[PDB]
């Protein structure tokens, strides 16, 4: 017997790693990650503590996984929809300020510089290219901010010019030196080869206002659009913009925008129909195949079984593209065969209906193994004596299938089918790679095509359409199509 | 339809579950299979169904070979030992399943379903699924499913085993009613002796996969061919005693009890057999057998008494009508009638009884 | 936080990243600063995500068009080569790597489409597009055809469409006018008409795609094609006796392919800007540095004047640079998204006969103009 | 066991399967063709006119003597990619079986408030569009890494961990199956004094063995073919899975088709073995003889 | 251990399959449940085992309220009506499963499995799985799994139903010997009237959700409390004839047979709540009718059915002015044809009498064997 003490021991031991890692998350700054990990671990311990929460012991590991990698992402995606997180507004405010404060402008002259040893101290040479004058400092030591008086010279320095290596090692201390020309100009290191009058483009006023030290123009945070705009607002706006909250703006933008709504309904219908036909054809093709391949009279079954899933064992990406080549209207071996036998050449990309047929053929090829494999397993739950009964009732194979096999499978297949509908609803990748959504829907102001799903036409708006990649718009649409497919599971 | 087997053998690889079985069942005959648990009753029945393969031998149904014909094409129907109900289907839907298959006529179906469910007292359960039924109720749905289909041959495997006594009585009757009205062949498996006796035109006794005997109910009861049948037909079991002179038309043997009485038997190291119902009160008979009472079972209608006799290893079971007040350890005496005695050879076979029974 | 005192570089998997690593090994020998070169998958999308949080590589190598985006997002340092350094590179390349009138990356190589021809079928390659329908007729007698190219992607058809005044967005003077779009005008219609007419006359096929075009040139079935420097090694393996030359003229005017300039940008978040400047200016962008990468995997035509002139002793590279120079720099503005789809659709519509050239391009202009506005 | 009928039905089935198999094999035979074609060409004849072993050599570790004479070493470790794929997919799959089986058990056999909401929440929430997910995920494993570096960025641990959340559907699949099995077996088990855990392990699991193979298979496939998450988490070339590594062959203007195809064909091999192996758990009549009825 | 139910109710929605049932099973008591198919015998066993919830009322085992205890913690073992064998495990493993869960030694497990298998005659089948067994073999396996477990309370749901007569006799004895060795509570459901009579210390008769009558075997046979019980215990069923009260004594009731002659007979039966002129039901068992030749009250009619059992003969008789045939049992093979004239005697001391509500006029004839 593994001790009864051993339980309250391991539970105390793990309940200690919790804290050691939680208060340790409270440090530096990881607060969202501390609150979240507290509720999750505490639920874990209590659940394994009192034997009244027994059943949860079985659910908790799985639900924890799900919350972590399914739920949490969903929450952020929704969260993002209430902000203008995009290509144009990608940085946090703090980061954008930090970028603007790293910006520089050349205020004065530029001098190539040299580093020369004087015993165990150093000497700094500058060379004024534009006058042919040369300057050299007194012997100094490295370390901290220091100012150096440079004097005009005609002589070479005594030391041998230092390496790039030596310049590099001393780059920190070197970058802290302010050199002063005879004529009163300050000059600091701007590269590994040059000292110059490089200066910070903006200064932080501390009340929020950034002011340009070249134009004199002034800028404040405008948290309405997420940019530094001039000052009461001016006409000029500084990039980079920052991410900022926009309430309902991305959700309305889909409802307010006449023109992105012209083909909505018509594309929606096609997506519903595409999903339904796919699910139907894949469940039906897969179920039959699974039935045939468990039939003990069928002597090739073990081999057939393997070969029938290969469309799922190869990654779909190459396959889709090979299908695109296969379906080429003038070339491509399908229409070259339909040329010979049957004498026709279907317009698989040019013609809306034949394109849709193509897409459904390809999808069924991709999706039948999945439904097959499920059925291969589900079919084992049907007891064999039910077919002895059916035999004694005068049943044939066809009758067996429809009165016993199909009704006994559709129940456990129902959730898998509803899910396959939702997945195929959003099957962005297939349409993009195969048809790009074409052929073209004529007169669509924001461009749409006949085989576009809802996802394909919508992400065209958010990610193409020329405004850069609008993550907020896309998140909001993702939520909207989610609340739509959720209401379609009615 | 008629059904006949011809040198039918059945092997599970090398375990023989049916050996050389030969049966002629004539159209309209009611045949019952009896035999010990695991002797091959359901296997035989399943071979007729086509749910099992015949290894060697011929099977014919209505004068045509069926070995190779599949179950669905034999014109047969079966009540399964384990019922084998459709779990997704209601009682009504289970019962109407066969009919729905071969020419569904809405009203015809409803009618024959309602009628059969009434005699099976299932009318209030028509809408339930099999999981919401009792064991006996499920057994009757299985029956209903086969009766409704009206096959050419009815196969019924222990179809009343989980019904109460009074309902069993009623079901036998209805099975009989239907056997006279349809005049189609019925093959019926049961462990109940009363059902075997009252239903059967023929009883086929089975032992470890081979046919021990075939005959009329009363034929097997009065005239069993061997020790096994004798001990299998009629319950309580026929008593056995290990029994010098041999007349030219009857046999004489000696009782093993230490007095060594000698008695004649109207027949052809023997075993003598006498049924508990055939033993007589002490005062009547010539041959008296006396020992100690071991077990007394009060059945209400009758009393059954087990008696340990000197030098006789096996207890002796006695049946006597009405409530007899006898107690364990008491002395009991009974009469051994010679004309009602059976006799069995060293191997097992019976010496044909010549006393004519009514 | 990018780690101080070292250099992490990202470059695509089809570039000579091993070559670049030897340049980094030299840099380390001279400076003691270790250089690490990575080639992660989808680095063009990975960078914007790590760099925003102040991380990622110190230097990123990609085509210039993507750098206008990163720049806008606040992810690229403003670079400062002096006039002496700028003189070392072709001046048109410096136009490619500007955001809001400021330099944001170092041009490395130059990429554009050229005319590829079979010498054994066509010894003297035609200088004009109009010459081709005649030339296809004499090839059709011997079983071959004159010209097959990717008719499906606007990138491949735009050169002819552009020749007579077709353009994306007007490149005014450093600035791209978002409102001035040239896919509707006279020369666009003329370009696209000449193409449609080649299909109409069965010299070409409306559904010839990259794959089919390439396979026919490599099997010696078509006398010429239009394709980039990435195509040459297939042809080398095929052993087709081939030449790369200047794209044919349309109504007396040069084909205008799009120009892709491979460029190196410094991460705005890097604490190693000065180290990056030194590496890029004095180590990579030298005859010796660029030859290290080229030897690994060929760079094509490079922006370094001195090294281009030795590479150009190969007629193929010369041809590339020529077509580059006569072509259109790819605009580095977000609005190019809308351009691509609209134009790709318009060509397909006109080629497959769903729409006439006029309305097809009229519609494609409408789609870009209203996308770029609202 | 049953007396079989017409063997004209077998002939028609063999004929239809064969014709179906040729049809669904054709696209894959062209992938194989691309892998054996000299150069990198997405198209051409089923038997390539100019056959080449080079793509398979570089995938298998061999150096290639080319036209001018210089020897080309394999640019990538394709076989180690493949091994990294087996490991991530195999461990992943084991974890997804274990997590969803136990979960399905509570859903199928125990009662707890809001069980129904949870089950419908589970199926609903996994059906949210995965479009802004990788942003959330990176930010997650970046944080996690500094506390448990074994499951941080650039670790197989993290990738395996990332997949373990994808269980909702497998849960409903095993629940579904658990419910086909008669309660009375675990009822009997419970009266033999078996704990709910013991009933689960010793009675219900062995009878559920086929649906265990299904979820193992469906998970292994998912893991092997998976690109976005693995590619977002793995940095080091020598830790790449095969799906991530083969992305190197794809460039903006062209693909190394021959090498991509060899990679693609190679990735089907572990799917095929795992499928072959799992057949031993795909049996009929596991419950035959248990419950009269 | 003792098992007690107090006002135990059970409902499926508005269907009530057990109503207010009260039972007091003492320790070591062998109690047989009988009743019509579908009355609630398994539902009771399942509520005791904890496999079904109790709607209302209280279950007590070993004196602790058990309604909310899990099955594993009741000390109950069951031989399910459906057997519910573990189909993935062999006979041996099925029978040794409960032991393996305890930390039982292998030799301890092997001894008491091989032992129980040889009395059940399953010895040669130890290796087979439940699919490779007959129905009667599977049933023995189910018995043998509970026998090895030796629980505090045995529940046996119809455990012999699928066995041949001879074996059924041997099993009855083994169960009986077991109950006498261990002296542990056994609750045993059966449809076989012999099993009931031979095994029970006490028989419970149920009728459609209610207890009809609890009693000793012979106490139920001789003195049924009501018409149902009377019609249920003993088979062939008790004959019932409508009769009229003519006169009453405190100790006896006089009735008029419904035949055209209107014969009168006194019965030794209580007259409590019996009025002259009322319609009663007279019961007489087939075994208890007498041959005509020596009888005071004769019923004669036309034979409808003859059943030749070997040991006896059962004769069904249509007697004028009674709807239901009379069933009579003669010892030995009596040669009679259908349609023949037949007469039997009706003995007043063995007649039962039931009021209109079906409740029994307590028989006052002291029948031997009931104390
Ligand atoms: C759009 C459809 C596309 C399908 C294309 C599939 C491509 C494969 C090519 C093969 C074509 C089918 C050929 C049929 C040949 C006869 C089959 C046969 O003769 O074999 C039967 C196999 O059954 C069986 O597949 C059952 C036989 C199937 C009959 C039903 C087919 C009807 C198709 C529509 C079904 C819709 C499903 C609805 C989904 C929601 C024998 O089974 P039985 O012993 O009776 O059953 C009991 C035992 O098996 C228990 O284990
Ligand atoms: N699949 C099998 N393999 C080996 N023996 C079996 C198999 N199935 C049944 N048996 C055995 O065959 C014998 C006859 O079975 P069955 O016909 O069911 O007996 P019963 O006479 O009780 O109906 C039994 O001893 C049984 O255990
Ligand atoms: N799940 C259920 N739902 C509703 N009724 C049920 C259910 N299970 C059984 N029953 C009904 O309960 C009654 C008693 O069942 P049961 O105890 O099995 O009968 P029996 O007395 O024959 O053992 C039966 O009439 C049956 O129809
Ligand atoms: O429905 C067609 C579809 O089938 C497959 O998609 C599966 C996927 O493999 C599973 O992991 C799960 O999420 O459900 C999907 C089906 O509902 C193919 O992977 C896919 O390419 C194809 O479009
Ligand atoms: F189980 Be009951 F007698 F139908
Ligand atoms: F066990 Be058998 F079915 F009599
Ligand atoms: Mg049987
Ligand atoms: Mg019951």
């Amino acid at each position: 017997w593994q001790s009864d003490a051993l339980k309250w021991s391991v539970l105390g031991l793990l309940g200690l790693l919790v804290g050691y890692l939680v208060v340790l998350m409270y440090a530096q700054g990881e607060y969202l990650f501390a609150i979240t990990t507290l509720i999750l671990s505490s639920a874990g311990l209590y659940i394994f503590a009192n034997r009244k929460a027994y059943a949860w012991r079985y659910v908790y590991p799985g639900m924890a996984g799900m919350g972590l990698f399914v739920l949490f992402p969903l929450v952020c995606t929704i969260a993002i929809a209430f902000t203008n997180y995009s290509s144009t507004n990608q940085l946090t405010f703090e980061r954008a300020q930090e970028v603007l404060l790293d910006r520089s402008w050349q205020a004065g002259k530029t001098y190539n510089f040299g580093l020369y040893p004087a015993g165990d101290e150093w000497q700094l040479a500058l060379s004024d290219g534009e006058t042919g004058k040369n300057y050299l400092s007194d012997a100094f030591k490295f370390g901290g901010e220091q100012k150096l008086q440079l004097k005009e010279t005609t002589a070479q320095p005594e030391g041998e010019r230092a390496n790039l290596r030596v310049i590099t090692q001393n780059r920190q201390a070197l970058s802290d030196i302010t050199a002063i020309l005879p004529d009163g100009n300050k000059v600091m290191m701007s590269s590994l080869r040059q000292f110059s009058g490089t200066q910070p483009l903006y200064t932080l006023d501390g009340d929020g206002t950034l002011t340009n030290n070249q134009s004199g123009v002034k800028y404040r945070p405008n948290n309405q659009i997420g940019f530094y705009q001039s000052i009461n607002w001016g006409d000029e706006k500084l990039s980079p913009g920052y991410t900022v909250t926009t309430g309902w703006k991305n959700f309305t933008r889909v409802f307010t925008d006449e023109g992105i709504q012209k083909p909505f309904l018509a594309i929606f219908v096609w997506t519903v129909v595409f999903s339904l036909i796919t699910v139907f054809l894949t469940v039906a093709v897969g179920m039959v195949l699974a039935c045939l391949v468990q039939w003990e009279a069928l002597r090739g079954k073990a081999v057939y079984r393997v070969l029938l899933i290969l469309p799922y064992a190869v990654p779909s990406f190459i396959s889709i593209l090979i299908f695109k080549g296969l379906f080429n209207q003038s070339f491509g071996e399908i229409n070259m065969m339909l040329s010979a036998l049957f004498g026709v050449k279907p317009a698989w990309f040019s013609d809306p209906t034949t394109a849709r047929t193509m897409l459904i053929i390809v999808n069924t090829w991709l999706g039948y193994p999945y439904m097959m494999i499920l059925c291969m397993g589900l079919l084992k739950a049907i007891p064999d004596d039910l077919y002895e009964a059916s035999a004694m009732d005068g049943a044939g194979p066809f009758q067996n299938f429809f009165k016993i096999t199909l009704p006994l499978l559709i129940k456990p297949l129902t959730p898998l089918m509803i899910a396959s509908f939702a997945f195929n609803f959003n099957n962005f990748v297939l349409i993009q790679l195969l048809t790009n959504g074409g052929p073209d829907r004529l007169g669509t102001t924001t461009p749409a095509g006949y085989t576009d799903l809802l996802v394909n036409y919508t992400y065209r708006i958010a990610f193409e359409g020329g405004g850069g990649q609008d993550f907020g718009l896309a998140a909001a649409i993702a939520t909207l199509i989610f609340l739509l497919v959720g209401a379609l599971a009615i | 339809a008629s059904v006949q087997l011809q040198n039918v053998t059945k092997a599970w690889g090398e375990v023989v579950v049916s050996k050389d079985i030969n049966l002629d069942i004539h159209e309209g005959e009611f045949v019952v299979f009896v035999g010990p648990s695991g002797c091959g009753k359901s296997t035989l029945l399943r071979m007729i169904a086509g749910l099992e393969t015949i290894t060697s031998g011929d099977l014919f149904i209505g004068e045509k070979r069926m070995n190779d014909t599949p179950p669905a094409e034999r014109g047969v129907g079966m009540v399964f030992q384990s019922y084998a109900l459709y779990p997704h289907l209601s009682v009504a839907e289970n019962m109407s399943f066969g009919l729905k298959l071969a020419g569904a006529k809405k009203e015809v179906i409803n009618q024959r379903v309602n009628q059969v469910a009434e005699v099976l007292q299932l009318a209030h359960l028509l809408d339930r699924k099999p999981k919401a039924l009792s064991g006996g109720q499920r057994q009757r749905v299985a029956i209903g499913r086969t009766l409704v289909a009206e096959p050419s041959v009815f196969l019924l495997d222990e179809p009343l085993s989980n019904l109460d006594a009074a309902l069993r009585v009623q079901m036998r009757i209805e099975i009989s009613r239907l056997h006279k009205r349809l005049g189609r062949t019925m093959i019926y498996v049961t462990h109940d002796q009363v059902e075997a006796m009252t239903l059967a035109d023929k009883i086929v006794v089975l032992d470890a996969g081979r046919v021990a005997q075939v005959g009329k109910p009363l034929e097997l009861y009065h005239y069993p061919a061997d020790r096994f049948v004798a001990g299998f037909i009629g319950s309580p079991k026929m008593n056995f005693l290990p029994v010098t002179a041999t007349a030219i038309d009857q046999v004489q043997v000696e009782l093993p009890m230490p007095n060594r009485q000698q008695v004649w038997l109207p027949v052809e190291n023997m075993s003598l057999g006498i049924r508990p119902e055939h033993l007589l009160p002490s005062d009547i008979a010539d041959v008296i057998l006396e020992g100690e009472v071991q077990v007394v079972e009060q059945l209400g209608n009758e009393t059954q008494i087990h008696i340990q006799i000197p030098s006789i290893r096996q207890n002796l079971v006695y049946r006597q009508n009405d409530v007899v007040l006898v107690e364990e350890g008491a002395t009991f005496a009974i009469g051994l009638p010679p004309e009602r005695c059976h006799l069995f050879r060293e191997d097992g076979t019976a010496c044909r009884r010549l006393h004519k029974e009514p | 936080k990018i780690e101080e005192g070292k250099l992490v570089i990202w470059i695509n998997g089809d570039k000579g990243y091993n070559g670049l690593a030897e340049v980094g090994k030299k840099f380390e020998k001279d400076t003691g600063i270790k250089v690490t070169v990575e080639h992660p998958d989808k680095l063009e999308e990975k960078f914007p995500q790590v760099a925003a949080t102040g991380d990622g590589p110190d230097i990123i190598f990609w085509a210039h068009d993507r750098f206008g985006g990163y720049a806008q997002s606040g992810l690229l340092a403003e670079i400062t080569p002096d006039k002496a350094f700028q003189d070392k590179l072709y001046p048109f390349t410096w136009d490619a790597v500007r955001y809001n009138g400021k330099l944001i990356a170092y041009p490395i190589a130059v990429e554009a489409l050229s005319l590829i021809y079979n010498k054994d079928l066509l010894p003297n390659p035609p200088k004009t597009w109009e010459e081709i329908p005649a030339l296809d007729k004499e090839l059709k007698a011997k079983g071959k055809s004159a010209l097959m190219f990717n008719l499906q992607e606007p990138y491949f058809t735009w050169p002819l469409i552009a020749a007579d005044g077709g353009y994306a967005f007007k490149y005014e003077n450093g600035k791209y006018d978002i409102k001035d779009v040239g896919v509707d005008n006279a020369g666009a219609k003329a370009g696209l008409t000449f193409l449609v007419d080649l299909i109409k006359n069965k010299h070409m096929n409306a559904d010839t795609d990259y794959s089919i075009a390439e396979a026919a040139f490599n099997k010696g079935e078509t006398a010429m094609t239009i394709n980039g420097p990435w195509a040459w090694s297939n042809i080398d393996t095929s052993k087709v006796n081939y030449g790369v030359t200047v794209l044919p003229t349309f109504k007396g005017q040069p084909s205008k392919p799009f120009v892709g300039v491979l460029s190196a940008g410094i991460n705005a978040a890097s604490p190693n800007k000065e180290l990056a400047k030194e590496f890029l200016e004095n180590y990579l962008l030298t005859d010796e540095g660029l030859e290290a990468v080229n030897k690994d995997k060929p760079l094509g035509a490079v922006a370094l004047k001195s090294y281009e002139e030795e590479l150009a002793k190969d007629p193929r590279i010369a041809a590339t640079m020529e077509n580059a120079q006569k072509g259109e720099i790819m605009p580095n503005i977000p609005q190019m998204s809308a351009f691509w789809y609209a134009v790709r659709t318009a060509v397909i519509n006109a080629a497959s006969g769903r729409q006439t050239v006029d309305e097809a391009l009229k519609d494609a202009q409408t789609r870009i103009t209203k996308a770029s506005a609202s | 066991a049953m007396v079989q009928p017409q063997k004209a039905r077998l002939f028609i089935t063999h004929l239809l399967l064969l014709l179906f198999i040729a049809a669904i094999m054709f696209p894959l035979l062209m992938v194989v063709a691309i892998s054996l074609r000299q150069g990198n060409f997405a198209t051409g004849s089923l038997i390539p006119e100019q056959i080449s072993w080079d793509h398979w050599k570089l995938a298998l570790g061999f150096s290639v003597e080319q036209a001018d004479g210089r020897i080309t070493p394999p640019p990538f470790p394709v076989l180690l990619w493949l091994w990294n794929s087996v490991k991530v997919a195999g461990i992943s799959a084991i974890g997804i079986v274990a997590l969803s089986t136990t979960c399905a058990y509570a859903f199928a056999r125990m009662r707890f408030p809001g069980k129904a909401t949870l089950l419908k929440g589970m199926l609903i929430f996994q059906m949210f569009p995965a479009v802004l997910s990788l942003v959330a995920l990176y930010a997650l494993f970046d944080r996690l890494g500094e506390y448990i570096p074994f499951i941080g960025l650039n670790t197989h641990g993290g990738v395996i961990f990332a997949y373990l959340g994808g269980i909702a559907l497998h849960v409903w699949t095993i629940k579904g199956y658990f419910e086909t099995i008669d309660s009375s077996l675990e009822e009997a088990a419970a009266l033999d004094g078996a704990t709910p855990w013991q009933a689960f392990r010793l009675v219900l699991l062995p009878l559920s063995v086929p649906i265990l193979a299904v979820v193992f298979i469906l998970s292994f496939i998912a893991a092997i073919t998976e690109v976005p998450v693995a590619s977002l988490l793995l940095r080091d070339v020598n830790s790449y899975t095969l799906a991530v590594g083969m992305q190197q062959y794809l460039n903006p203007q062209n693909y190394l088709w021959g090498d991509f195809a060899a990679a693609a064909v190679m990735s089907a091999l572990p799917i095929t073995i795992v499928f072959l192996l799992a057949q031993r758990w795909l049996v009929n009549g596991l419950t035959a003889g248990g419950v009269k009825g």
